[PDB]
């Protein structure tokens, strides 16, 4: 019933996951969309879920990682969640793109290549 | 002192009062920059509190912010001490947790005793436009900035803006 505070890490991948983004747009999640790793703007119907109850501030778009980071810290959010396999050249796992500091801000992170993971931690 | 202390207060508050009743910008540069400057208790002149709105072109718009002024029996001899509410604002020269204000004209090295509340609160609304973030009190706000990430630093600011209100 009762859920943690998250970060989500917006990549293409997390985007894609079909998750009904209104039950969640009220509870305390940060969007935060990586554009330096986005081509594009981040999906309409993502922003669409969190407008349409005014939970829009709840997406950070990010010009730069060392932005993205900074902002992981601030907010200091129990859960981060994110997919490392879409920040590297090569195509698998590296725990070497959240940076060693991130410990010390948030409680519980979560790199996930597979979908029912990512779809349990962010509908717990 | 306290006597001249005193009387330096009780002109102050006649100034302010006068500017800030006035409607008219020739009179009140302060227009859209201090909506109120009182003390808040009437009987005690040395605890005031201001209320700025945020500067335009800056993810501060539309948003008022409290602060409060300790005026110091030395006064104007040293500066007030001017801070924001705690956990009201993220800055680079404010340490949000605190409401503690980095403001270089209130620095023993460059105080000068011929500004007065006005001119300091102003100076506080100025350093929302514009911060000096080679010397921050929020070493993440500062870092943000000085990477030029100016999508993360309007998103996280107006979220936090927003999220104090709810």
């Amino acid at each position: 019933k009762a859920r943690k505070s998250k970060c989500i890490i917006m990549s293409k991948s997390i985007q894609g996951l079909p998750i009904k983004w209104e039950e969640y747009a009220a509870d305390e999640v940060v969007l935060l969309v990586p554009t330096s790793h986005t081509d594009g703007s981040m999906k309409q119907a993502i922003g669409d879920a969190f407008r349409k109850t005014k939970n829009e501030h709840k997406i950070i778009y990010c010009d730069s990682m060392d932005g993205l980071w900074s902002c992981v810290r601030r907010l200091g959010k129990f859960q981060c969640i994110l997919n490392s396999r879409d920040f590297t050249s090569s195509g698998g796992s590296d725990a070497a793109v959240v940076p060693e500091d991130i410990g010390r801000f948030v409680k519980f992170v979560v790199d996930s290549d597979v979908e029912d993971v990512l779809i349990d931690t962010l509908c717990n | 002192m306290a006597d001249t202390c005193m009387s330096r207060i009780v002109k102050e508050y006649k100034v302010i009062l006068k500017t800030l009743a006035s409607d008219d910008p020739i009179a009140n540069p302060y227009r859209g920059i201090i909506e109120s400057l009182n003390p808040i208790d009437e009987t005690d002149l040395s605890k005031w509190e201001a209320i700025i709105s945020g500067p335009s072109d800056t993810p501060y718009e539309n948003h008022q912010f409290r602060i409060l002024i300790e005026v110091p029996s030395s006064y104007p001899m040293n500066p007030p001490k001017i801070s924001f509410m705690q956990n009201n604002i993220l800055h680079c020269n404010v340490k949000s947790a605190t409401g503690e204000i980095c403001l270089n004209i209130l620095k023993p090295e460059e105080w000068t005793p011929v500004w007065d509340l006005l001119h300091c609160v102003h100076a506080v609304w100025r350093l929302l436009r514009e911060p000096v973030c080679d010397s921050p009190l929020d070493v993440d706000i500062g870092a943000i900035i000085r990477c030029g990430d100016m999508s993360a630093y309007q998103g996280i600011v107006k979220y936090f803006l927003a999220e104090r209100e709810r």
